[PDB]
RNA sequence: AUAUUGGCGAGAGACCGAUAGCGAACAAGUACAGUGAUGGAAAGAUGAAAAGAACUUUGAAAAGAGAGUGAAAAAGUACGUGAAAUUGUUGAAAGGGAAGGGCAUUUGAUCAGACA
RNA sequence: CACGGACCAAGGAGUCUAACGUCUAUGCGAGUGUUUGGGUGUAAAACCCAUACGCGUAAUGAAAGUGAACGUAGGUUGGGGCCUCGCAAGAGGUGCACAAUCGACCGAUCCUGAUGUCUUCGGAUGGAUUUGAGUAAGAGCAUAGCUGUUGGGACCCGAAAG
């Protein structure tokens, strides 16, 4: 016996009594996939300029 | 038979363990009964210690 | 016939009593309730709400987090507020002078507060002291430190803590475990 | 308490809860861990990753009290000294008295440097000890004593 | 003795009596004895007349 | 102080030899729990029955 | 020290209360079935006490009608209490190839309320 | 014009157990669990208790093994509450939990190989688009309840067989 092979059918329904939520977009986002050349160098620019600022307050 | 996220269980029932069970209700009772050997033993084993 | 767009009949799922049967926690409530519904100080009202919290939602607070606190620009003399038990943690050696107010206080953080000169005051010897929470700090213990956290959200590349009942060799290390045996996660 | 079920909810309902076309059976996916390779695949993986195969040497006739060794970090070191007798060494912190703590005795085998430790010179005697847990203790100007 | 008390300590180990989380039983003193009542906002009707 | 509670003879008349309280009277009453620990107690004295 | 659905002698239950509980509360491993191995029931209750109805009358008799016993024969060896299906009699109502139901009222029957 | 149902009475179907997940309540809390056992008793109850043991407080590696503070236990952004100023609006300070991110530390792996060296031992120091179910002022243990899971006759009744 032969069945329903496939329908999109409610499909869309389904989805909409959750509607389509964005992916909670935040401040400072995750670096992967950046160029690790650049992080490496980002990673001691940090270190240098949390020196400076603590140096500014004796 | 596997769903719904849970530890993987090794529970050994899969043999007659019905009629191997062994229920202590006479924890109660195996009690005064070794308090009572200990009793009836010092009698007659006067007075050892 | 009405074009509803959110749901009918909907409960707001936030806890407007306290599941408990104490009835000394109701007496707290119900001092609560009248502070904050006639004093409107924003205090009063996070207090009663933390007050409906479940065990889970009111972590132990360590008397050690009370003494970091403490250590913050003019936090010395702010009487710390913890609606849950204090705990004593025997990792520090020095303890500060300042009122600690608490549900509940260990055998162990009760004497650590008193052996340093401070005082053990339940919360509602604070409603005659501060009623409008004069000069308080809120303290609340961490609450995803908890065990169950650790296997909550489990899936592929999420490293989350696989429910198993014995750890070690043999329990869940070779397949989707590194790349010899197949693929790892 | 029966009277709390769900079962007594269910008196009049005719499928008591289990559906009309599910239609409740004996096994209708196989017994305890059936199909772990083949139907419940997803399941394995994905909530039991490294299920199935082999990784480690094995290890016969494992004794597990030959690797006893209970771990004590330097965060307490002084639950091991009652309290009574506690504080009367913090503020007396002096060499020629120092107080002498067996973590043996205590129930410990390895010493940890997790914690850190007052200013205090105390005498240690443990069956290990960490590379930096001494360090901590020699700067304190204590001593670790190895014994067996 | 039995139970113990703020000098003898249980005549059981490791026991201690109970404590209480609220100090008084009557909640109503609470809220009526002097600080209280000088911090609220004064009080309703206890029930309010019926507007339109 | 304690409320300093009357010691009674075997005959009626309230001996005037006081007592302090024992201080367990006042720990707090919570009827919730000894609700709980009481069905729990009671349950320690069933014999098994069986067919 | 440990085991113990057998045997003997005991003490108990948040157990079951005669389609339940052992198959069996009773002349139960009985009646009965099968060549045989085996299978295997149903069945407890009058009243405090038989005081279990003398006697009269009708009938061949069984029994009926009186009388009598008893706190009660609406307890008569078909016996405590005696439900439903089903049946008889009596009373009421309706009915032109179903009946039954819902809303509303008429008619009949029946019931209720309150006298400052 | 699919199946079950002539009628009535009684009986008749998600139960218990071992091990657990989430949640909730309670007790205590870096601990927690008296009841294997012993003491005791108004005697299967109640009450009291030693020593161990279970789980938790350390992880990581196949293993030998090693083993969590450069620092107000870090920086940045958002943060309830509180504090200071203000008639208020607002401004500043401090900011727990939590969320995102960059670091630090521990183990594993891949490199760098110092003083010392039974000349092959020793592994300091420094790293690495690597990796761990970690550390970063502990939260767990025990009991009970609902729900859910697995093994058990397993919601009740049912095979052709062996």
């Amino acid at each position: 016996a032969k069945s329903k092979n496939h329908t999109a059918h409610n499909q869309t329904r389904k989805a909409h009594r959750n509607g389509i939520k964005k992916p909670k977009t935040y401040k400072y986002p995750s670096l992967k996939g950046v160029d690790p050349k650049f992080r490496r160098n980002h990673k001691h620019a940090l270190h240098g300029t949390a020196k400076a600022l603590a140096a500014a307050k004796k | 038979a596997i769903s719904k996220n849970l530890p993987i269980l090794k529970n050994h029932f899969r043999k007659h363990w019905q009629e191997r069970v062994k229920v202590h209700f006479d924890q109660a009772g195996k009690k005064v009964s070794r308090r009572n050997a200990r009793a009836t033993r010092a009698a007659k084993i006067a007075p050892r210690p | 016939g009405i074009d509803h767009t959110s749901k009918q009949h909907k409960r707001s799922g936030h806890r407007t009593a306290p599941k408990s049967d104490n009835v000394y926690l109701k007496l707290l409530v119900k001092l609560y309730t009248f502070l904050a519904r006639r004093t409107d100080a924003p205090f009063n009202k996070v207090v009663l709400k933390a007050l409906f919290l479940s065990k889970i939602n009111r972590p132990p607070v360590s008397v050690s987090r009370i003494a970091r606190a403490l250590k913050q620009e003019g936090a010395a003399n702010k009487t710390v507020v913890v609606v849950g038990t204090v705990t004593d943690d025997a990792r520090i050696f020095e303890f500060p002078k300042t009122t600690v107010a608490a549900l509940r206080f260990t055998a162990g953080a009760r004497a650590k507060i008193v052996k340093a000169g401070g005082e053990c005051i339940t919360l509602d010897q604070l409603a005659v002291r501060a009623p409008k929470g004069q000069n308080t700090l809120i303290l609340r213990g961490p609450r995803n430190s908890r065990e169950a956290v650790r296997h909550f959200g489990m899936g592929p590349h999420k490293g989350k803590a696989p429910r198993i009942l014995s750890t070690g060799r043999k329990f869940e290390r070779a397949r989707g475990r590194r790349r010899s045996k197949g693929f790892k996660v | 308490p029966s009277r709390f079920t769900k079962t007594r909810k269910h008196r009049g309902h005719v499928s008591a809860g289990k559906g009309r076309i599910g239609k409740h059976r004996k096994h209708p996916g196989g017994r305890g861990m059936a199909g772990g390779q083949h139907h419940h695949r997803i399941n394995m993986d994905k909530y039991h990753p490294g299920y199935f195969g082999k990784v480690g040497m094995r290890y016969f006739h494992k004794q597990q009290a030959h690797f006893w060794k209970p771990v004590l970090n330097l965060d307490k070191l002084w639950t091991l000294i009652p309290e009574d007798k506690r504080d009367q060494y913090l503020k007396s912190a002096s060499k020629e008295t120092a107080p002498v703590i067996d973590t043996l005795a205590a129930g410990y085998g390895k010493i940890l440097g997790k914690g850190r430790i007052p200013n205090v010179p105390v005498i240690v005697k443990a069956r290990f000890v960490s590379k930096l847990a001494e360090e901590k203790i020699r700067a304190a100007g204590g001593v670790v004593e190895l014994i067996a | 003795q039995v139970w113990g008390s703020e000098t003898v300590a249980s005549s059981k180990v490791g026991y201690t009596l109970p404590s209480h989380i609220i100090s008084t039983s009557d909640v109503t003193r609470i809220i009526n004895s002097s600080e209280i009542q000088s911090a609220i906002r004064p009080a309703g009707q206890a029930t309010q007349k019926r507007t339109h | 102080s304690r409320p300093q509670v009357t010691v009674h003879s075997l005959t009626g008349e309230a001996t005037a030899n006081a007592l302090p309280l024992p201080a367990v009277f006042s720990a707090p009453i919570r009827p919730d729990i000894v609700h709980t620990v009481f069905t729990s107690v009671n349950k320690n004295k069933r014999q098994a029955y069986a067919v």
